């Protein structure tokens, strides 16, 4: 005979009763809106790399000092020198013979 | 001041300061509202219940269930519950202390970002945080390297944690939690034949999923006994009219998670997604896991589970290997009594976000902050 | 009040959905029983050798040769 | 007679005779089952789906997959694979053409022996061979020097040719390919968190990196603009169902390749590969290999790979010298098409295995005949 | 005071003082930093990690490897490693004793300049030395002329020494130690596609070339018994999880050494290197060195490799003169050793640098006054 | 016809008609063959190489060298060599013309003996001579006495000859030739420690001996300037990939000329064999070879070595008499182009061998006939 | 007292007391140095080296030679070998005896000023004597007169003696001794080229003269046996390493003696030199010493010369007269012992200097006092 109450009533409930529009209307509307950061799990991610890889890691070092080696009169070269004073056989051999020799008497 | 830990794990909801043993009390998270016209006009008519009070106000009241999936469905009903959980069982004011949240794994960042943001603006409250259980369930389990399965209302987990690491990779994540289960015993039970769906007339089979389970241990052997046997077969009241009397339908239900068919889905179910998991993750680590092995929470309850376990990964890991299984007495509180642990050490004074980030960035904070 | 095909079907999919058991059964026990050939990747090790090394090349004609002289 | 090529690098599967520029039709390699009782009894009950015919069924089968990481699992699988695609699509009969098989290399003998075994006695066909993928590649693209990057469904490869020889020591092989990559995806997409596994719900997720996916050009510089725009997000529907609508989720998933930490492994990664590769490789080769580049199949079809890809090879090359890719419009076909060019030259009927020193000598005889 | 001695040999890292009979203990010289993010925030984050400590750790943390071919690659690692050694295991102060350093020969300056850089400044010792390998592994050996063979975790040597000279236009120097050996391996493993590629898996290998290696003595003859028999074949487990087990696999190995191909590069092998630099040295010294021939470490441990010596320099020499090899029992320490032997002569207080000569002059000291 | 000649003076090789002013062109004598397997199939497979061609394809060739010592190896690889330059650039057929044969002196009999064996029977070929290098060297240098200092790929002269006659007691000879001084460079280059060895690697060092040499003046005061300057450094690119950049170890290089201690012999060395090999000759013809002195080749490209030179002689010279040295342009063809002269004077018809005498008499002819 | 008597006749070292029919030992007067740097630290480095010790240790050090020609060339070598020779054989001390010395005949007086400068000061010595080889040779050989032709290591000779006198005019001095002759040896050997320059290389060849060695009898029929025959070739060891074999190069050595080409001079050889150096000599002495004729030490000990000898003087004699040869066992002791000889009679008593002329009047004593 009526809108009543009653049936208003019956609305209020099965509004209430139903799940699909509330639950829809919160989290699939909020789903959209859901991320921004430069997420520190990612620095995570980040920092593994640098530890990764062997062109940061060795290259780092290696091109770095090795450029520069080296300065040294060698102790090596010390060998070659006294070889060849001992195996200068011209400077030796006739230095003393032309010394001793001269002297006839 | 001191330090308070919501767990909104579903299910019952779980709050408590740091170190007491366990929380002050307990709540279904049930909200309800009525559903028949108030023709008693000598009552008050409120409109909102929930708590032990919906509890046993139910039959006219009925459920919404505010977390579906562990993701927390509705706001304004979680307010609801969270307002009510403080003031009326806490006598605690927001500002009072820092407040930890408790977090399913892995799942959508809106409900850290809304949760964070009601909780400074709507209360307004020193400290927050939100953690992943399986830590939580480490702390309180006490042992560094673990795997754990934690299955509530909600999200049913597996984490390998190594002693301080996370292997996010080998993270599994399932939609086979205790509710969902639940209302798959109806069907079931409808076979015998004394049968009712509503809201209220399924939480109270929550009460026989308490009571008359047990775990299968062979599901052959039990289907003989089956053929062979009453004992199988059990006699129960309704929580107030009849006695109800259930065969195999107790032990058939927790099959489930060794054989989800059932209710179906395929992965390929808790035990072997477990050496699944494992098997993802590196080779040399493996042997502690096998013996370092650690459950709790909803499903965990059932008697039995440890058995058939052992029984799976035996059948799956080369023998050869030690394989055990813990099953500590405390496991429903297990999350919010590592919450207290991990609440207590002033290393969190170091961690917590402060309300002054809140002011000077977004909820993006959280997101880097926190796990 | 049964064994069924709803269980049975059940334990049938199940068999279809465990990778585990017939992907070992396959890879597992496949891998053991591997290899047995005088490979050919192995005959260019042989020959690259043969190349390689003077005391072969050096010394066939050298050793050879050089014994007769004059 | 005539010559004909399978492609069994994983994914769907390429099969086409000799000299046709592309293959005639092509199959996933999807193998599939039933998943619940059938239920009209009018059907015709078929147990085993393959193919478009699985593809479009798809619902209520679940899928296997048949080959892991380039090694092919599980052999009666690819037995219903091999023999539909020759019966349904070809109308082919195995006495009829030599057959060519495109292989991952370096990779488990089994896989030689046993598809030789089957295609030997099980077909009965005139000339079988194996392989290897960066040879065809080459051919197809037409430089006899190289290097080669092809990430299909399975193992992902670094193989420098020279010119008429294999430099087997400097190879690389790794496992990162679009499947585990896909598989990567959801652990994402959670995070906006419209969500679904299963099976057939993951090759859904094919469809998207087909269609949403674009590489970046630099990493911080996207997160940066994903800060500022909206045009990194764009709107897809549901194959059927929802429109859905994905952030930086998009992009984010290629640079898993560049830093495979977010499913996580340590090999450096693509790029890093490819220098570490080369720095293997002997000192005066390098410079044509700097020069001629070469990418193909699976992942190359992002858009975008080959600028970030010089912007890597410039960071590690000294700048000094040439540097370029190629990326040709045929990627995802090449392998086969390069098959046809091999199959056409009259030298393989010196080459090819034939089925009398199978008689004669075991499967033993591949592994020395071919690569 | 005393006299105290660091092997870095690379490889596990032997120190001790001068005149026990072995070092006290021993460090692989691993360096491992975390990979994960830190999840039990119960755990003390330490950022480095080195020696059998990370040896058990090892599986979140991954390696770098921080000497390459004896040239220490990365200072800051070396001086974590070097730091932790004296203070952890030695209970040793700096200033207490004079410290000798063991080198690779005819290798770069920079490793000299730094390496007493480092000591002079960040420690400050009383008394430095350098020393090549030889040298000292005569002296362990006890036999005044000889020709060394040790081939580390690094480069790979020959020196004949006369009795109290060096010949060094005599020597020869080669990346084929047992390190890169060991990465061969993995790409012959996934033959039999067990397979596992990442730091931590790489130093698994290691055991297995403990346990399953032994040197082929006749190659061909062997491949005919591989085809005969199982004997070659031997059942292995995982460190944890399976058994593995492993063919021609184990002793195709070392034959990489008698023939590098197989991780290829030309310079003929050990045997054939040995013979040649010998003919390089000079006409009558050789009956003796042919006499007396050392071997030393990493390598020689396998079994078998004497004989396979034998066999090869009886090709290759004139058979007419005697040849015979030493095979110490503890060839491994052996250097380490020798060098306690060279520490504890008085004649080294001759010998040392002093801090004196370092104020007075540069580095350059070392070069002239050490070999 | 015409007359032609080939200069296998080792190294690059030279070869050309008489009377123009410059060989046609010319080849390293490298040969080189494959290394790995062929797989371009469609690659035609060539198993050897040599010159240019080689040259280019080095990488994945391997080189031997066919001449040790000035003494040809190993002879089907020379046929080879001498084959391909006849046919590939000469266009010329064995009858065409006579062809002429450059010597190292005093040097074994079994290269003369074969090389005319082969040539007038593999090839058939009018008239043959050998002839000794310091002879040419005058020619061309066109100054009938002299002493002649020729070190080029191989083993490096001294020969006075006065006008018209030899004094073969005179003559010293020796093995200090570039190559073995290039190969010395590597066991310098190390110390910076850029380093690579294998045959390909090697000959790229003799690029660096191309641009970055020059010769030490006094090799003391150069070391104080390498003390004080970077004059003394240049930087330089490998032929492809790197900068590289070099310190003494430029200069230091050619002084192991001087004092061959470096890689160590006793000889005492260029200058001192010079003034050694003079006064053993006698003593009124000394004047004129004070006055006339003469270089070529190989070692002498160097920037620099006539000044030490005149240092040295000077040093032991009496110095009241004169004493000169000649650097013409064009010494690195000096010898072929003096075999041109002495090809072309109608006098060589008498002096030839014939065919005839080869048919009435041995390869015994030769060593009679000729020098 | 007693008389004691050093050979400095170089080559081997000859000392021994008066009336031993032979000396002690022998040394060969090598002196020889360090060529390396001495690095065992453990060695003890002596810096100089003489005597079997010096032959044993050669290959490193290398050799000084300390007599050319019979005159000895630097002193203080020789004083080492002297002063060796004395302590360690002979264990006497230097006032014990006289000393005898044995000279070269007409070479520089040096020697003589020096020798006794140094005999008389450095060791202080009782009695001191120079003397003439032929002189001794012929008391050894006891026929009191003849003509003697002695060509050890150095200046070979020939002087007549008549009985009891001298014919200085008479005498010839050649510089054609064994050593020079060896270092000729090379200069053929390297026809078959096996072959080595060093120091210690060439005594090497020392060897061979001692086994391989004989004497030509006639050139032209050698040459055509050589032509028949191989017993002309013999097979020898290296001392170590190698076999080797020698043609008509062993016997064409010895033929340099009677035609001195080969290394070029011209004084027409041993042959023509001792019948010039007769006829010299005047008219009626000559049958005497036609018939006593007289040979000793280091040429004369190869296999033949006596027959050879036999025919030229045949040749160039009038045949009519005799002529005929001695050829005496002991010829290589033969000097040292007719030294005991003449050390033994008492007229020395009256004949040796003293200490007192030496302190009454210089080094000019000697010329005087001696021949
Ligand atoms: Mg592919
Ligand atoms: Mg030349």
């Amino acid at each position: 005979x009526x809108x009543x109450x009653x049936x208003x009533x019956x609305x209020x409930x099965x509004x209430x009763x139903x799940x699909x529009x509330y639950x829809x209307x919160x989290x699939x509307x909020x789903x959209x809106x859901x991320x921004x950061x430069x997420x520190x799990x990612x620095x995570x991610x980040x920092x593994x790399x640098x530890x990764x890889x062997x062109x940061x890691y060795x290259x780092x070092x290696x091109x770095x000092x090795x450029x520069x080696x080296x300065x040294x009169x060698x102790x090596x070269x010390x060998x070659x020198x006294x070889x060849x004073x001992x195996x200068x056989x011209x400077x030796y051999x006739x230095x003393x013979x032309x010394x001793x020799x001269x002297x006839x008497x | 001041t001191t330090a308070l830990v919501c767990d909104n794990g579903s299910g019952l909801v779980k709050a408590g300061f740091a170190g007491d043993d366990a929380p002050r009390a307990v709540f279904p998270s049930i909200v309800g509202r009525p559903r028949h016209q108030g023709v008693m006009v000598g009552m008050g008519q409120k409109d909102s219940y929930v708590g032990d009070e919906a509890q046993s106000k139910r039959g006219i009241l009925t459920l919404k269930y505010p977390i579906e999936h562990g993701i927390i469905t509705n706001w304004d009903d979680m307010e609801k519950i969270w307002h009510h959980t403080f003031y009326n069982e806490l006598r605690v004011a927001p500002e009072e202390h820092p407040t930890l949240l408790t977090e399913a794994p892995l799942n959508p960042k809106a409900n850290r970002e809304k949760m964070t943001q009601i909780m400074f603006e709507t209360f307004n409250v020193p400290a927050m945080y939100v953690a992943i259980q399986a830590v939580l369930s480490l702390y309180a389990s006490g042992r560094t390297t673990g795997i754990v399965l934690d299955s509530g209302d909600g999200v049913t987990h597996n984490v390998p944690i190594y002693e301080g690491y996370a292997l996010p990779h080998a993270i599994m994540r399932l939609d086979l939690a205790g509710r969902d289960l639940t209302d798959y015993l109806m069907k079931i039970l409808t076979e015998r034949g004394y049968s009712f769906v509503t809201t209220a007339e399924r939480e109270i089979v929550r009460d026989i999923k308490e009571k008359l389970c047990y775990v299968a241990l062979d599901f052959e052997n039990e289907m003989a006994t089956a053929a062979s046997s009453s004992s199988l077969e059990k006699s129960y009241e309704l929580p107030d009219g009849q006695v109800i009397t259930i065969g195999n339908e107790r032990f058939r239900c927790p099959e489930t998670l060794f054989q989800p068919s059932f209710i179906g889905m395929e992965s390929a179910g808790i035990h072997e997604t477990t050496y699944n998991s494992i098997m993802k993750c590196d080779i040399d680590i493996r042997k502690d896991l096998y013996a370092n092995n650690v459950m709790s929470g909803g499903t965990t309850m059932y008697p039995g589970i440890a058995d058939r376990m052992q029984k799976e990964i035996t059948a799956l890991a080369p023998s050869t290997m030690k394989i055990k299984i813990i099953a500590p007495p405390e496991r429903k509180y297990s999350v919010w009594i590592g919450g207290s642990i991990l609440a207590s050490l002033s290393t969190f004074q170091q961690m917590w976000i402060t309300k002054q980030e809140y002011d000077e960035a977004g909820p993006s904070i959280v997101h880097r902050k926190c796990f | 009040x049964x064994x069924x095909x709803x269980x049975x079907x059940x334990x049938x999919x199940x068999x279809x959905x465990x990778x585990x058991x017939y992907x070992x059964x396959x890879x597992x026990x496949x891998x053991x029983x591997x290899x047995x050939x005088x490979x050919x990747x192995x005959x260019x090790x042989x020959x690259x050798x043969x190349x390689x090394x003077x005391x072969x090349y050096x010394x066939x004609x050298x050793x050879x040769x050089x014994x007769x002289x004059x």
